[PDB]
C-alpha cells in the first residue's frame, strides 16, 4: 500500500519507451499528401518554360 | 485688185534677198530675244549641245540582323 522501497518498476518503464517510439514513429500525415502535388506543378512549368526557351 | 496683189508678191521677194539679217530690228530685237532664250533656258535646264548624259546609282546595302531562337 503506502508501498516502499522502489528498486521495483522504475526500470520496466524505459523499456517500454522503446516500444512506443517504435508503433508511432510509423504513422502517416495527411498534410504531406498535399505538399507532393506543389512541387510536380512547379516541375513541368519550368519545363515548359525550358521548352518555351527551346522555342525563344 | 490682182494688180494690187502682184505689186505685194514684188516686196516680199526683196524682203527676201537679206545679207545682213534684221535690217529693220537692229539692236531692240537681237537684245530681246538673246535675253528672253537665257531668262527661259534658265528655266528649262543647263544641258549641252553634245553631251550624251550617262551615270550610275548605288542601291541600299542590305543588312542583317541577329535574334536567337531555338
Amino acid at each position: 500500500d503506502t508501498s516502499t522501497w522502489f528498486i521495483t518498476i522504475t526500470s520496466m518503464i524505459m523499456t517500454l519507451f522503446i516500444l512506443f517510439q517504435l508503433k508511432i514513429s510509423n504513422y502517416s500525415y495527411p498534410a504531406s499528401p498535399e505538399s507532393i502535388e506543389l512541387k510536380t506543378q512547379k516541375h513541368s512549368t519550368p519545363w515548359e518554360m525550358k521548352w518555351t526557351k527551346i522555342y525563344l | 485688185v490682182q494688180k494690187l496683189f502682184v505689186d505685194k508678191i514684188r516686196e516680199y521677194r526683196t524682203k527676201r534677198q537679206t545679207s545682213g539679217g534684221p535690217v529693220d530690228a537692229g539692236p531692240e530685237y537681237q537684245q530681246d530675244l538673246d535675253r528672253e532664250l537665257f531668262k527661259l533656258k534658265q528655266m528649262y535646264g543647263k544641258a549641252d549641245m553634245n553631251t550624251f548624259p550617262n551615270f550610275t546609282f548605288e542601291d541600299p546595302k542590305f543588312e542583317a540582323v541577329e535574334k536567337p531562337q531555338s
